[PDB]
């Protein structure tokens, strides 16, 4: 599912700028 | 047509009043922009309480003003580290913007000063912490809840863009929630006064507009793209474009395809397709009718824009109040000293601060 894909991305925490 | 006479006249009048407000707000901004405030407190006016965050060149600390007992969030930047990281102009610009703007959803700079070692920005303390934590905890916001926050961002961008400021770092991590449940925007490190186009690659991968990724000159429409990403993330619980690595995120952003959860209303999907529009000649916020294409969209039909501005709408969520000065909505960090050298560092570079 999309939610599971989001968890799998490893990008669920705070995101840094470029 | 879509509106009878009374409704059309009311809308027209409201839109003209916005123009009148923005013209006055620009006059006020330009006076402060041309003559910035400096040196309005000193370090020994404050007691340090707790570190709220720590990063590359600086820290944010909860402090208490010794005489009033009021709590503030003090950003501390090490001048030598700012120079080494090539952040002089961004640091001076962030302070210059903060002292010049005035809007109910932009954090206020209450004092600023510098000493031999550091620069200090003393801002309002916003005890609800970042939207990010609340969103990840609750999972997703219902559409009315997302809309309440979205409306505040629309008005804030309408204000900033009228001053020719592009914001460039919208994301839940940068939106704080106050004790009345309203948003406070804090970080102006990527903001720029831009009447036309600009070219810098900056922002956060999930929130970057296609034209930034494609190394184009770009304009304030990147902020309207980012609003689409934010609304999507608030309502879904995850952003529209994600992947394990940024390059795969960028491929999705430029593709012109976005998919929606089945619980999104048709009105929400229509708004998002018009904000997350790769073609700049078609993106809402970038057309002849400007911000009004967004404000007049069906998804916002229940939004009383003036009541939001006046903070008269009851918020859908009030962060748990645990006392003036509680820090529960911020993370815990090791407490480090605030060192002040006996010798002035980088004086010339920071004269304007
Ligand atoms: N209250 C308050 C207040 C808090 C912050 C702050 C405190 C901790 C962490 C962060 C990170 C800073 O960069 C990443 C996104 N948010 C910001 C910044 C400004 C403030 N006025």
């Amino acid at each position: 599912t999309t939610y599971a894909d989001f968890i799998a991305s490893g990008r669920t925490g705070r995101r840094n700028a470029i | 047509g879509h509106m009878g006479n009374a409704a059309a006249a009311k809308k027209g009048s409201e839109q003209e009043s916005v123009k009148e407000f923005l013209a006055k707000a620009k006059e006020e901004f330009l006076k402060k922009w041309e003559s910035p405030s400096q040196n309005t407190a000193q370090l020994d006016h404050f007691d340090r309480i707790k570190t709220l965050g720590t990063g590359s060149f600086g820290r944010v600390m909860l402090v208490k003003h010794k005489e009033t007992g009021n709590h503030y969030a003090m950003k501390i930047l090490d001048k030598q580290k700012v120079v080494k990281l090539k952040q002089i102009e961004h640091t001076l610009n962030e302070k210059r913007i903060l002292q010049a703007v005035n809007f109910p959803f932009l954090v206020k700079l209450e004092f600023s000063f510098k000493d031999n070692s550091n620069l200090y920005m003393v801002m309002e303390y916003v005890p609800g912490g970042e939207m990010f934590s609340h969103l990840r905890r609750i999972g997703r916001f219902s559409e009315p809840h997302a809309r309440f926050y979205a409306a505040q961002i629309v008005l804030t961008f309408e204000y900033l863009h009228s001053l020719d400021l592009i914001y460039r770092d919208l994301k839940p991590e940068n939106l704080l929630i106050d004790q009345q449940g309203y948003i406070q925007v804090t970080d102006f490190g990527f903001a720029k006064r831009v009447k036309g186009r600009t070219w810098t690659l900056c922002g956060t991968p999930e929130y970057l507009a296609p034209e930034i990724i494609l190394s184009k000159g770009y304009n304030k429409a990147v902020d309207w793209w980012a609003l689409g990403v934010l609304i999507y993330e608030m309502a879904a619980g995850y952003p529209p474009f994600f992947a394990d690595q940024p390059i795969q995120i960028y491929e999705k952003i430029v593709s012109g395809k976005v998919r929606f959860p089945s619980h999104f209303s048709s009105d929400l999907k229509d708004l998002l397709r018009n904000l997350l529009q790769v073609d700049l000649t078609k993106r809402f916020g970038n057309l002849k009718n400007g911000v009004n294409d967004i404000k007049n969209h069906k998804w916002f039909a229940t939004t009383d824009w003036i009541a939001i501005y006046q903070r008269k709408v009851e918020a859908p969520f009030i962060p748990k109040f645990k006392g003036p000065g509680d820090t529960s909505n911020f993370d815990d960090y090791e407490e480090e000293e605030i060192r002040v050298s006996i010798n002035e560092k980088c004086g010339k570079e920071f004269t304007e601060f």
